[PDB]
């Protein structure tokens, strides 16, 4: 039953190059590419990483097809914290949640 | 729902960010005329 | 004192990058002029990348199933997991195959792929008469389509139903034996 | 093997639901439409 | 330490039959080859730059604190040989890594 329901609940996605990753994640729960209202930023506050972070998260919603008119919103906690080097994904999961 | 890695490209600059984790958004686009019946949560319920 | 050689450039151009990382099913081919392994413009979200020959084979098939495209006669449609076919089975393969079936898949590539082709061709010619296999005959020559022949019990089944013809195409890859046969009257 | 026969079944049911869904589709988009169901299909026999 | 790595993965290609890495991008997508080598100190040599050298005044590169991280070494094979844009996982398990 497990593996049934791994195969058509969870790990649908997996053999199908037409299914992102990204978006196979947010299908699994019935979401769409245009329900990931927040982008919690790696946001170091250079000059390469703020655009090329920017560029990138552009690139992967043009390239899925996010809706025009509905950009992904920045949160960029390090404004605040600063750069912790390993703890910086793990304040920023602790904000996304 | 999901949490993944990527390394970049050939290069000589260590700190440099890339585009690398751009992997994540991969698709392929050539044949999209029609609707993924596997997109289709009713489906997979079907088959399940 | 080379056996260490550092990469210059990347398999894809700077303009190149992205739409490799967007395609899944993106490959390096040998670019002409450098001889190098590189990512080349054509082989980024290209049909042929997706849509390979098995794909165009059994869509094919199934489009000669249309109503529109045929109709009015007997329809049997096959499939074989290629894994079910156990080709040291002499028992097996002895029983369901003529021969000259042996004969053609032995020499072919993939032996299982082709016997699973001419087992799913068989079973699918029997749906379409709808009443072992050795009595269905696919006689099978290299990039032509193959041709159905009813020897025993099989002939007098379609005689007794009033079939004239029966036709079948077979696609057959790594996986699965997809075989439709069409009988008219 | 048990499983390989239920998946063989699976196919043969997908193939003839397509059949039928492709009887529907205008006959110049027919090509098309069969190219990236069968895929589909081909895709989901070989995950199961 | 990184020269002790680029010569091993070299001869595990050449022992593995590829010769040029690339050769892998003809069967999988460069999202699809990983590196999860790991270390258990990392750039030892480095760390002495930065601890003592460096107190001492005398001359150390500017960006000898990268030479140092445990992970390093897997970003140089990647930069000088792979290319690739598949998982780094790079574990620190001391004797066990």
């Amino acid at each position: 039953l497990r593996a049934a329901q791994q195969q058509w609940g969870n790990d649908f996605y997996k053999r199908d190059p037409r299914i992102a990753p990204l978006r196979g994640a947010l299908a699994t729960y019935g979401l769409t590419i245009d329900d990931l209202g927040v982008a919690s930023f790696h946001g170091t506050s250079t000059k390469a990483n703020d655009k090329n972070e920017s560029a990138t998260i552009n690139e992967m919603m043009k390239h899925l097809g996010r809706s025009e008119g509905n950009p992904v919103i920045g949160v960029f906690q390090k404004f605040l914290t600063g750069h912790p080097k390993g703890a910086a994904g793990a304040w920023m999961m602790n904000g996304a949640l | 729902a999901m949490a993944a890695t990527a390394t970049d490209k050939i290069g000589r600059s260590v700190p440099a960010p890339g585009k690398g984790i751009l992997t994540t958004a991969r698709e392929h686009h050539s044949s999209v005329k029609y609707a993924s019946p596997n997109l289709n949560m009713k489906y997979r319920k079907r088959q399940l | 004192n080379k056996l260490f050689v550092s990469k210059e450039h990347a398999p894809y151009t700077d303009e190149l990058e992205e739409d490799v990382y967007l395609d899944p099913l993106a490959r390096v081919s040998k670019d002409k002029k450098s001889g190098s392994l590189t990512f080349n413009s054509k082989n980024i979200q290209s049909k042929d990348s997706y849509i390979n020959a098995n794909t165009i084979e059994t869509a094919k098939m199934i489009e000669n199933m249309t109503k529109e495209k045929v109709s009015n006669g007997g329809v049997g449609v096959d499939v074989e997991l290629i894994t079910s076919i156990n080709v040291e089975n002499d028992t097996f393969i002895e029983r369901n195959f003529t021969p000259q079936e042996i004969e053609y898949c032995s020499a072919q590539p993939s032996v299982q792929s082709s016997f699973a082709g001419t087992w799913s061709a068989k079973e699918a010619v029997f749906k379409s008469l709808g009443v072992a296999l050795k009595d269905i005959e696919i006689v099978r020559v290299n990039k032509n389509a193959p041709a159905v022949e009813l020897h025993g019990n099989a002939k007098k089944a379609a005689e007794e139903a009033g079939v004239t013809d029966v036709k079948v195409s077979i696609s057959h890859d790594d996986l699965q034996a997809v075989a439709v046969a069409v009988s008219t009257k | 093997v048990t499983r390989e026969a239920q998946i063989k079944d699976w196919v043969e049911n997908e193939l003839e639901a397509l059949k039928l869904e492709a009887e529907e589709i205008p006959s110049e988009d027919q090509n098309e439409f069969l190219l990236e169901r069968t895929r589909e299909i081909h895709n989901e026999a070989e995950s199961q | 330490i990184t020269l002790f790595v680029l010569v091993s993965v070299v001869e595990a290609f050449i022992a593995s039959g590829i010769t040029d890495p690339y050769e892998m991008y003809k069967y999988v997508h460069v999202s699809e080859v990983g590196n999860c080598s790991g270390s258990g100190m990392g750039g030892v040599s480095a760390l002495r730059g930065m601890f003592k050298d460096r107190f001492k005044d005398e001359p150390v590169q500017n960006d000898i604190l990268q030479e140092s991280f445990i992970n390093t070494m897997s970003a140089w094979v990647n930069m000088l040989l792979i290319s690739s844009s598949g998982p780094i996982k790079t574990p620190v398990g001391a004797c066990a890594t």
